């Protein structure tokens, strides 16, 4: 027994990450075991750790969680530091319109538990968390009944599999801070501290948690780790363009007939997600903007643009939200804007007085109450959050709105 | 102040769970928030002695953390997303609805203590827009009529 969570669209051309998770519905690890669950991690216990990071190096695998680094290369940044590491998959996923995660964590359990045993296997880590959000309780519940069946079927534990390698999974829960997402902070929560950003450098692969070589690594990610020791580091490489290889899972959300999580490969255009895949708009109307999150904003100029993570690239956590003609650009930094003030932790002076600011000016200029210089100084702000900030929160807090100016200066004149 | 003997033992099945009791301080105030309808200030010098934290140490996470409410006790906590898809979706809509059944805004308690409506960022769920969480289950918002009949599980 489940609380009630919304049956989100899944669609897939893969069929890898959403071949169980394109139902909605728990898949429990007899269902799982019937598709060749857990082979993967057979075939990688008899390999060494080393030959498996070579594999997901190889691979061209990178990380899922947005800044898009390449897991093999972390992986190996980590064993070079003396033991014991830990290791984090990290499901906070409070983005706003990224939903993709979850449907992992509550369709298919099994795939992210896979992939988590594999990868602490390979960085020789015999404690693993996952910390996922408060806001995501059946989650929660489903991975901890799920970890039980892994458990009892023999696939955490002591000795699992005659291999050698001890791993326990512990699950730890967010309480509402968006910051929690990132690493380090996270590492702070699961210390029972505050989520506080921590000085990088030092990364967490060389300190992290308790001070300890700790690889924190993406829902999303994980789960391809299995694919790749079953498959081969070559056979999965031939999954889409050579530049960006492999599934993505894409959250759609919107202005779009079709809204759910896309599973495609990455040479896929943002006007194929939208028009071929999404459905189309709603009303058949033109696409006046996308937003990538709370990160990018893309004009209907720029929809010819590859789902990768290159320079031209969409990027990101490829994040979906169609905002159509209709739609008003101002109201909609109003929200973006309001989203990091809740969400800055306030450590950094510029971030803490900024993203408040940004959201407070904002409110004036979209009610018309905006001064002169609420004006001039709402400008200033946006381009003044960014200073001597430790997190990328206060780097990109204004990167999206700055965008919106750009791009739609017409329609921000109008509230002048 | 004592806890009840079964949210006692629960919370310290938490602080068991992991190697360092430490770690288990969200759970446990997830614990005391789900069982007492909130957090009680008076709870929190109890949990720091079980945490093996100062006081202050717990009230600082508590303040920091926003799922946790110190202030207003409700049986259900109607969080309403606010964030910009499930607002171009209509929260508005939402909100009108819940205003006309509960007779109450955002951040505020019916007269009975039973529902109060927290607003939040993202709830992972943008496709699904408008969203909305009655507790731990979580449920679009279709229309006036549709809410009613969900709300009206909740007593
Ligand atoms: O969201 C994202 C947030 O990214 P972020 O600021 O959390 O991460 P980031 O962009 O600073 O780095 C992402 C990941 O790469 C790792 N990494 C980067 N450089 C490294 C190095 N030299 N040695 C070892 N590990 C290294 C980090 O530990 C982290 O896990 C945005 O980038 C999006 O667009
Ligand atoms: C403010 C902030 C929030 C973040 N939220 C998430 C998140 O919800 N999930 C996630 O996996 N990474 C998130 N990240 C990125 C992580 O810090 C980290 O880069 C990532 O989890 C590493 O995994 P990956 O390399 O597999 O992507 C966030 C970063 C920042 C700065
Ligand atoms: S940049 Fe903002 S969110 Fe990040 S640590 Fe500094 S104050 Fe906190
Ligand atoms: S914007 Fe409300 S659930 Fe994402
Ligand atoms: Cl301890
Ligand atoms: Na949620």
């Amino acid at each position: 027994s489940y609380p009630a969570i919304p049956r989100i669209y899944a669609e897939t051309t893969l069929n890898m990450l959403l071949k169980r998770a394109k139902k909605p519905r728990v898949h429990s690890i007899d269902e799982y075991l019937k598709d060749g669950g857990y082979q993967a991690l057979e075939k990688a216990l008899n390999m060494s750790p080393e030959e498996i990071i070579d594999w997901v190096d190889k691979s061209t695998l990178r990380g899922r969680g947005g800044a898009g680094f390449p897991t093999g290369k972390k992986w190996k940044f980590a064993v070079q530091n003396p033991g014991p590491r830990y290791f984090i998959c990290n499901a906070d996923e409070s983005e706003p319109g990224t939903f993709k995660d979850r449907i992992i964590i509550e369709r298919d359990p099994h795939l992210l538990i896979e992939g988590i045993i594999i990868s602490s296997y390979a960085i020789g880590a015999n404690e693993a968390y996952i910390y996922i959000r408060g806001e995501y309780p059946a989650g929660y519940y489903i991975l901890r009944d799920a970890i039980e069946e892994a458990k009892k079927k023999g696939f955490l534990g002591k000795n699992i599999l005659g291999s050698g390698f001890d791993l326990e999974i512990y699950v730890a829960r967010g309480a509402g801070a968006y910051i929690c997402g990132e690493e380090t902070a996270l590492i702070e929560s699961l210390e029972g501290k505050r989520g506080h950003p921590r000085l990088k450098p030092p990364y967490p692969v060389q300190k992290g948690l308790w001070g300890k070589p700790t690889v924190v690594n993406n829902v999303e990610t994980i789960a391809n780790v299995p694919f790749i020791i079953s498959m081969g580091w070559e056979e999965y490489r031939y999954i889409g363009p050579s530049d960006y290889a492999g599934p993505k899972l894409f959250p759609v959300s919107g202005k779009v007939k079709k809204p759910g999580v896309y599973e495609l490969p990455m040479n896929t255009t943002l006007r194929e997600v939208i028009f071929k895949y999404a459905g189309g708009t709603l009303g058949n109307k033109k696409v006046k903007a996308v937003f990538s999150g709370a990160l990018d904003c893309f004009s209907s100029e720029e929809l010819d643009i590859p789902m990768d993570y290159s320079p031209l690239g969409f990027g990101g956590t490829g994040t979906v939200i169609v905002l159509t003609e209709e739609d008003d650009i101002v109201e909609a930094a109003l929200k973006i804007a309001e989203f990091y003030e809740h969400e800055t932790c306030g450590q950094c002076t510029p971030c803490r007085v900024g993203c408040y600011e940004q959201a407070n000016l904002l409110e004036k200029i979209y009610k018309g109450e905006a001064t002169e210089q609420d004006w001039e100084g709402f400008d200033f702000v946006n381009r003044n959050i960014q200073p001597t900030s430790i997190c990328g929160l206060g780097a990109v807090a204004g990167r999206l709105i700055r965008q919106t100016l750009e791009k739609f200066p017409e329609e921000w004149e109008k509230y002048r | 102040f004592e806890f009840p003997e079964e949210l006692k033992t629960k919370l310290q099945e938490h602080i068991n769970y992991f190697p360092k009791k430490r770690q288990a301080i969200l759970l446990c105030l997830h614990e005391i928030q789900n069982y007492y309808g909130y957090i009680p200030p008076e709870s929190l010098k109890p949990l720091a002695d079980m945490l093996e934290l100062p006081l202050n140490h717990v009230e600082g996470v508590v303040a920091f953390y926003d799922m946790f409410d110190r202030e207003d006790k409700a049986k259900y906590r109607i969080r309403v997303c606010v964030s910009i898809v499930c607002h171009l979706m209509g929260t508005n809509k939402l909100l009108k609805a819940l205003e006309n059944i509960l007779g109450i805004k955002p951040g505020e308690v019916t007269p009975d203590g039973k529902f109060k409506i927290v607003p939040v960022q993202c709830l992972g769920a943008c496709s699904e827009a408008p969203m909305f969480m009655v507790n731990d289950d979580e449920y679009k918002f279709e229309s006036e009529v549709q809410l009613n009949e969900i709300l009206s599980r909740y007593t």
